């Protein structure tokens, strides 16, 4: 649980940090809904566990480069899913 | 960028009465619309945030309603204190944006002025000026008329009047009447009067003072 | 404690250009922006700009011409607003507001009142105002004070250093071949006066100048 459980770390990093850069990239920009930290931790959520809702987007270059890193770091980092491979117990 | 609606832009109430301003946003913002109130020459002041969701020090008179394009503010029993200018934020996409405005104002029972008249200082005439001052004080409706008479003769030269916006304590409204001659042309006139004449009473309040 | 801290006033020749400020306090986090709000006389609000100083960053209000330029200081916590090239438009009420990156301004300053004006600084002068020999009195007495030849707004007119607060009138200054002139008002009980001294203290930003009046009957 020592391999596994550690990502859980990177993931909340990495959805915080996402919100943080992602709000600052998408301010400035008109008609960028994606402008408070909480919800743009809604977003970074449903970003890496790429739900999908589409409620919520990056409109600006930036904010779509942190949307990148958010996928990534977070489809990979959700390993987390496979670390809840323990039901398998 | 989101435009925020409100209107009426003056709001007529009775005390005690239920009061509601109302803005309406351009396009759905969900509910990031917030409040703020400022009373004359205050700053404004966070009153609702996120439409309904309260803030501590808030009277729990102060409401919130809606979501999308629609909100409502709300004010169970107003009163003097809440006389001022409320206006509409929101949050949903940048940049932030206000309304309009919405100035509240309180109907309460016909006051009489109170007019006072003052001399000037010795202090100001020992530097060669003479400024006779007059207050009507907290009368209502806010419609007044002030009139200088200099013994007995109506003057206009060198008056200057001042009104106040509705007042937050009794809801009423005061003015300031100020005649600036020299010492010289002051020097030189006996009586110093000042009328006032308000629906209150057909025939007007005066005061009026001797140089001797 | 008061959490934004800014100039009352700043005086601006046409062309010129002031460096406004707004010193924080109390609780900061990284995830702050401080905002700005323009305010003429009469009208609404209207924001300027917006800067997050745990970063740097500032975006500004793309429909409104750009005559500013934020930047913050991290450690005095203060957020500095540039004003450049001035006309009688840019004079208003300027304040600035905390943000905790959710939407709202939970707090604000007292705003910096600004005049664009090619006009000189004059403290105000106060005399006082007590009732002609032959008033008779009632239940209550009214005492005031005058305060003209200053410029340019605002002047802050309390009465016995704040603790006298019920029953005070200020009527909006009139200007006139540019110097402004106001009168504050105070009722008190007819008896409390003058065993009990009432003065009236004068501030005005543009000139460092408070000064205080008591007011005493006649001769
Ligand atoms: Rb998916
Ligand atoms: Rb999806
Ligand atoms: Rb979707
Ligand atoms: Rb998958």
């Amino acid at each position: 649980w020592r391999a596994a459980g550690a990502a859980t770390v990177l993931l909340v990093i990495v959805l915080l940090a996402g919100s943080y850069l992602a709000v600052l990239a998408e301010r400035g920009a008109p008609g960028a809904q994606l402008i408070t930290y909480p919800r743009a931790l809604w977003w970074s959520v449903e970003t890496a566990t790429t739900v999908g809702y589409g409620d919520l987007y990056p409109v600006t270059l930036w904010g779509r480069c942190v949307a990148v890193v958010v996928m990534v770091a977070g489809i990979t980092s959700f390993g987390l899913v496979t670390a809840a491979l323990a039901t398998w117990f | 960028d989101i435009l925020l609606t409100q209107s009426p832009a003056i709001l007529s109430v009775s005390p005690g009465e239920r009061v509601s301003f109302s803005c309406r946003a351009s396009q759905s913002i969900g509910t990031d619309i917030h409040w703020y109130q400022q009373r004359t020459n205050g700053s404004p002041r966070l009153l609702i945030k996120y439409a309904s969701e309260s803030i501590s020090g808030i009277p729990s008179r102060f409401s919130g309603s809606g979501s999308g394009t629609d909100f409502t503010l709300s004010i169970n029993s107003v009163e003097s204190e809440d006389i001022a200018n409320y206006y509409c934020q929101q949050s949903n996409r940048w940049p932030f944006t206000f309304g309009s405005g919405t100035k509240l104002e309180i109907k309460r029972a016909d006051a009489a002025p109170t007019v006072s008249i003052f001399p000037p200082s010795s202090e100001q005439l020992t530097s060669g000026g003479a400024s006779v001052v007059c207050f009507l004080n907290n009368f209502y409706p806010k419609d007044i008329n002030v009139k200088w008479k200099i013994d007995g003769s109506e003057r206009q030269n060198g008056v200057l009047n001042s009104w106040t916006d509705q007042d937050s304590k009794d809801s009423t409204y005061s003015m300031s009447s100020t005649l600036t001659l020299t010492k010289d042309e002051y020097e030189r006139h006996n009586s110093y009067t000042c009328e006032a004449t308000h629906k209150t009473s057909t025939s007007p309040i005066v005061k009026s003072f001797n140089r001797n | 404690q008061v959490q934004l801290q800014q100039p009352g006033a700043e005086l601006v020749k046409p062309g010129a250009s002031v460096k406004l400020s707004c010193k924080a306090s109390g609780y900061t986090f990284t995830s702050d922006w401080i905002h700005w709000v323009k305010q003429r006389p009469g009208h609404g609000l209207e924001w300027i700009g917006e800067i997050i100083p745990s970063y740097g960053r500032a975006n500004y209000n793309e429909k409104i011409q750009k005559k500013a330029t934020l930047t913050a200081d991290k450690s005095s916590s203060t957020a500095f607003m540039q004003l450049s090239s001035l006309t009688s438009e840019d004079s208003a009420v300027y304040y600035c507001a905390r943000e905790r990156g959710d939407g709202y301004f939970a707090v604000w300053g007292a705003g910096t009142t600004v005049t664009v004006s090619s006009a000189k600084t004059t403290p105000p002068s106060v005399y006082p105002l007590a009732p002609g020999s032959a008033a008779q009195t009632n239940s209550m007495v009214t005492l005031g004070c005058l305060v003209k030849g200053y410029f340019p707004e605002p002047v802050t007119v309390t009465w016995n250093s704040g603790s006298l607060s019920s029953g005070v009138h200020t009527f909006p200054a009139v200007l006139q071949s540019d110097l402004y002139t106001l009168s504050s008002s105070v009722t008190v009980p007819s008896s409390s006066w003058p065993s009990e001294t009432v003065t009236c203290n004068v501030a005005h930003p543009a000139s460092s100048t408070k000064v205080d009046k008591k007011i005493v009957p006649r001769d």
